[PDB]
């Protein structure tokens, strides 16, 4: 028998395919999947900063201060929101909140807020702080109650409403968030009973600011039982900023409210059912936290942190060894 | 293949060669069995890691959507940001999947190459001291222990050394 | 002398060619043109459904119930919109709709309406309800009318103008799309004359929505002889929601409104004739009929079209550099 | 070319090859004529139908424009959505036209190597038994038959079968 | 023997490029297509001189704040710079509505041409000569006002009547005009300056309508001043009619702009030269050839491609392997 | 490289040879020198300045990013805005860079193929008139006249001309 030298290449017991331009299903010896399709179904810890969970609150219950809401009533920090579908307590008194989308983008942009009392009950004199109460907004022990964050202002027993003024300097070098209202009653009567008799106005000012609103007398289909309604507003008083408040009748006052920080992460708002656990993630997806190395992923082009890049795709397997045709063996 | 030796002229590969992706199987007196050669498969390997870091590395950009919010009377702008969205999607999609099947073919013919070239190495050391066989294979028409394998391997066969006894041995058949 | 055996390639007759990155104006033996540009220049029904033409008509003369838009009244589905450059149909009374891109883009989105009463005349007590006519506003049989789709109310011979109050509960499945206005007189004759003296109002409101508006009186530059102006709204009151109208004076009542059907909507303005003839694929400049991936006819269409890009031509080479002897 | 035999060593094509993209030309006692190689020539066909509607796949989707109506006060938006559906159009039509300039590189390439491996193939089998002349042809040192030319095209050449009689001829 | 040996060319380049399989590849030949170089300038471009706004805001320029004297006419312009730390823009508190659109608008033109649209004799019965203030000085006096705005007050002995004023856009070119309305801090000032009782301001041409009356309420103390002016733009349309009806609190418009029809205004503090430029971007002028760039995707006229990479260097040349000496 | 000439089985370039890319090293009797091979440096500097210009001539569209300003009600649209410039420079600050690496990997394979042909044209007319040492060199064995040079630069040896000296050098060896 004569010596022999072959030449030839590797083959092994890879099952793995891969397609190029010009042939579906090729297999090869070694390859790369860059693309990740799983998720942990849940949401975590982004920073080591846990996310706020508001459980029954929609965003503008939690911010309004709705009295169901008292779990989340106070200071807040955050790495991102997560909103659960069907919360039942948000805007309870019927009515608009203002520039609400943008409200929700300015609240997402944020990392922390510190409620605190923005202007005292006794801002405003010769008015009645105490009555502003109603069965549309109960808590959870008594069945009318109000916002937290606002005074409901009733003229007191005399037949004046008088001017009142309220004045808010901010000289603590973060902007506030802060919220007020104004009252549309459904008739001529509940607005003479509330208010002084004639011509309201709720006007309010700041260096770069202003805001003039009178109330809209007419009768709306009932919700909570209410054919009124509330006309809610926000606004951010920035670093040294003041804030005049003046009222012939019908406002809603500013209560308490929120200095803001905002933040260098994205940040989130998330609306989903999923649950939060005391867990760390990387990469958080509103469908779920990727653990990976991967290059790209299916699961959602919405995140917050580190994330691989989104595509469509079912998988982006890479060859990097050869076609494999091992020996047939019988 | 392109350069026509993988699923070519060579017709199947080698699960006994474990050690490289490109190779020699040789058979003498003193044995028979498989080596890789190591020059060709580390360079290959070089190439196609720093293909893939590139590929990671061009790729390592992520288009972000966003949570917002519109209103009832936001139809267009909402519109325009979910085709804005959409639109980067499907630009991303395409080139990741795109890229995928250009380069898997452009690495499968690399490897087709580098056997081809191998191949074209040990025949042009050889020349006519061997006999071609058919699917890559050479039978010596001399005597080739395993340091004469070695040399062929390595490079540095040589030819005068064993072309007086293939000569003759060529004649005798 | 020897015989011979000699390894080659095809050649043919072709003088077809592409580009390539090394080198233009190759001649190849087979190759595929991939881009489209060729276009019927006309309008085809897409899913076998025909498209509205609005004719002399704009979206808002069609909508609104401009006299002279009859011809479109009543219930309508549609496969996309043609709004005519020309049409000269429109708000016939000067005035600005209040949101009118965003009521455009509604519109689109649509496939088809039903008109139907929603507020009967006789829902308005104590006054005029057969006097809201305007020269301004003719039909082509009479001099002076006014929308179809709106009432305006004026005042009872005998003074004054009361409060009036109308509601609707929709009970129904869909959308509904109405329409209101506030009257803006050029003088206080006028307003008084219409409506009463006293402050008017126009509120409306809904569980979700609040309206509120008062007369703004001044004299506005002529247009349609008109230097008053009407201001008018729309909006959409959705399945189990009620709507509440209450006015004083001023008010331009929502009479008929439309259930709202809700794909890719189209809205294409353009003058080219509508065919009897079907189509897969849509152009703003005309039908696509072709089997290729890619288009250089238009950006804007409705079906399922080639994609639209710049190029000439985008011909693949599919056989080999064509080398004839 | 990148392979070297189209328009290159093989310096034209053949008219008279109708039925392939490659394949073979004789001459013999009994005639001559043309036959294309039946499974290379499928190969490339099955490849390049493949990269076309690969191609065509991957070109599936698209970016649809909106002429949406834009106010007297929304001149940014406006200009905002123009902007984005001309960049869109701009990758678009970058997209197609580079990889187009690229694939018709690559097919060219292809069909050069196709018609070079063929040759090879045919060279290896037939070995000293004929000259290997510049131009992709192969001259025998033994009178070839009609069989013979179909074992060559067939890939079962028998080598020794005239191993002598081209001996005889290629030193006489 | 004698010898033939085949080869390729090498050379002294030590210039590299990276490749899909490797990186730092000496090669004998190679184009760089980016330019990363720019001069830290503005030149004009098409031969035609940016406006400089120095110490001013585009509001400022505008509206004709008394401290922006130097640049009262007519103005044309290959883009706009303004300076980051400019200091005079609205002098009187308050806010200018659709700021951005405002800024868009004018960023589009290349020119406007100063003109007097309402004389102050157009307002009979009122007093056109003391609407200054403390808040506007000139460089020279203490009390002054927007060159382009006249802020009317009632007579000494009369009460304030109703005015009015019409101009009749008989022109070619769009008018950019500007008006204000007056927000008193207290009753008093209202009924100083301007009559008792119920005060409006109305506008209207054939497309638009306004209508606003004063905000009465102390607002944080700005340049003194805890009242506030709500300024307003529009644009009268070629053949348009603007009516003006006001019996209070109206700052007028005094003069406006004819305008004329990229458009680029570039905030920043590099000087403008005298030099021409081709491709002008915020951080400077680009001079060549080159397809890519660095440096800014803010630019006007003819410039590369920005991208985010340091360099783009294409191998035209092989793989260079001089023998080692 | 992938044809295996460029760094490969021709180990090094020539800065000897200045007026070409790809060329002929000859030694004879009458001398030696280093000479282009014209026909294969002028296609190929044809292709690849086509190459350039085109990738110039597709890159020739610039998405324009712009000054706009947005209040602080249009955080949406603002972000919106940025989202989609940022969202153009990254999908084409990928196309250039991932079309630098692409194109560049095979330009270079380009110059090697063009040197492998050219060998494998001379390869195949000496046959066996002359001896392939390595290095892409042959050595010829007859006298070969700087006639003869040319005649196998451009494809016209006669092998059989010189086939019976050459046997008998061959042999004698
Ligand atoms: C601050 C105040 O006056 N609160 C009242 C409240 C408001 O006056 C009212 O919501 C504005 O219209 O009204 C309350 O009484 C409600 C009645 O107005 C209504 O007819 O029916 C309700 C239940 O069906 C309720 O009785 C309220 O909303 O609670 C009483 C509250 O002290
Ligand atoms: C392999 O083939 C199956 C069907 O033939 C297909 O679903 C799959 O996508 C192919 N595998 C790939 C893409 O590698
Ligand atoms: C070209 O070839 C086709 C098919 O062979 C033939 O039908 C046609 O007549 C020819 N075209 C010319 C040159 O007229
Ligand atoms: C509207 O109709 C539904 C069902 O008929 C009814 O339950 C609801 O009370 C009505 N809404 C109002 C408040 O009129
Ligand atoms: C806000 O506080 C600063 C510091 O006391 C003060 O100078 C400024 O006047 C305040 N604003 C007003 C309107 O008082």
């Amino acid at each position: 028998p004569g010596d022999k030298i072959c030449i030839g290449y590797h083959a092994n017991n890879s099952t793995t395919q891969v397609d190029t331009l010009l042939e579906k299903n090729v297999t090869v010896t070694h390859s790369v999947e860059l693309l990740e399709n799983q998720k942990e179904k849940r949401f975590c810890k982004i920073m080591n900063k846990a996310p706020l969970d508001l459980k029954d609150c929609t965003i503008e219950g939690w911010i309004l201060g709705n009295p169901k809401c008292d779990l989340l009533l106070g200071d807040q920090s955050w790495s991102y929101i997560v909103e659960r579908p069907n919360a039942q307590n948000g805007i309870c008194y019927p009515g608009v909140l203002n520039e609400l989308e943008e409200l929700k983008a300015f609240i997402g942009s944020g990392e922390r807020v510190e409620r605190f009392e923005m202007f005292p009950k006794s801002t405003w004199a010769g008015v009645d702080t105490s009555r502003g109460v109603t069965n549309a907004c109960p808590s959870y022990t008594i069945d009318s109650s109000f916002y937290r964050n606002l005074v409901w202002i009733v003229k007191t027993d005399s037949a004046t409403y008088p001017v009142i003024k309220g004045t808010y300097n901010n000289t603590g070098t973060q902007p506030i968030l802060y919220f007020w209202g104004v009252h549309h009653p459904l008739d001529t009567t509940v607005q003479d009973n509330l208010y002084g008799s004639g011509d309201k106005y709720v006007r309010m000012g700041t260096e770069s600011m202003n805001f003039a609103k009178s109330p809209e007398i007419a009768a709306r289909p009932a919700v909570n039982d209410q054919r009124s309604r509330i006309d809610y507003y926000w606004s951010v008083l920035r670093p040294g900023e003041t804030l005049n408040v003046e009222s012939n009748g019908n406002l809603i006052a500013p209560w308490y409210a929120y200095k803001f920080v905002s933040t260098n992460k994205k940040g989130a708002v998330f609306k989903s059912d999923l649950p939060i656990e005391n867990c760390d993630a990387t990469c958080q997806t509103i469908t779920g936290v990727l653990r990976t190395n991967k290059t790209f992923q299916n699961v959602s082009p919405l995140w917050i942190g580190e994330c691989p890049k989104y595509v469509k795709s079912e998988s982006l397997r890479l060859a990097t060894g050869l076609r494999n045709v091992p020996q047939i063996a019988t | 293949g392109i350069f026509g030796a993988i699923a070519g002229f060579i017709e199947g590969g080698w699960t006994g060669m474990i050690d490289g992706w490109y190779g020699y199987h040789h058979e003498n007196s003193q044995g028979s069995g498989y080596a890789a050669d190591r020059e060709s498969t580390q360079k290959a390997i070089d190439g196609i890691t720093n293909k893939v870091n590139s590929i990671i590395n061009k790729m390592n950009t992520q288009f972000e959507a966003v949570d917002h919010e519109f209103s009832n009377l936001e139809r267009r702008i909402g519109n325009l940001n979910k085709r804005m969205e959409d639109g980067f999607l499907d630009v991303w999609t395409y080139n990741a999947e795109l890229l995928v099947l250009l380069e898997n073919e452009r690495t499968l013919d690399l490897h087709d190459a580098n056997v081809k070239n191998l191949y074209e190495k040990v025949k042009s050391q050889l020349r006519d001291n061997a006999n071609d066989l058919g699917n890559g294979c050479f039978e010596f028409w001399h005597k080739c222990d395993n340091e004469c394998m070695e040399s062929v391997k390595n490079g540095t066969y040589d030819y005068p050394k064993y072309q007086k006894e293939s000569k003759l041995n060529r004649q005798g058949i």
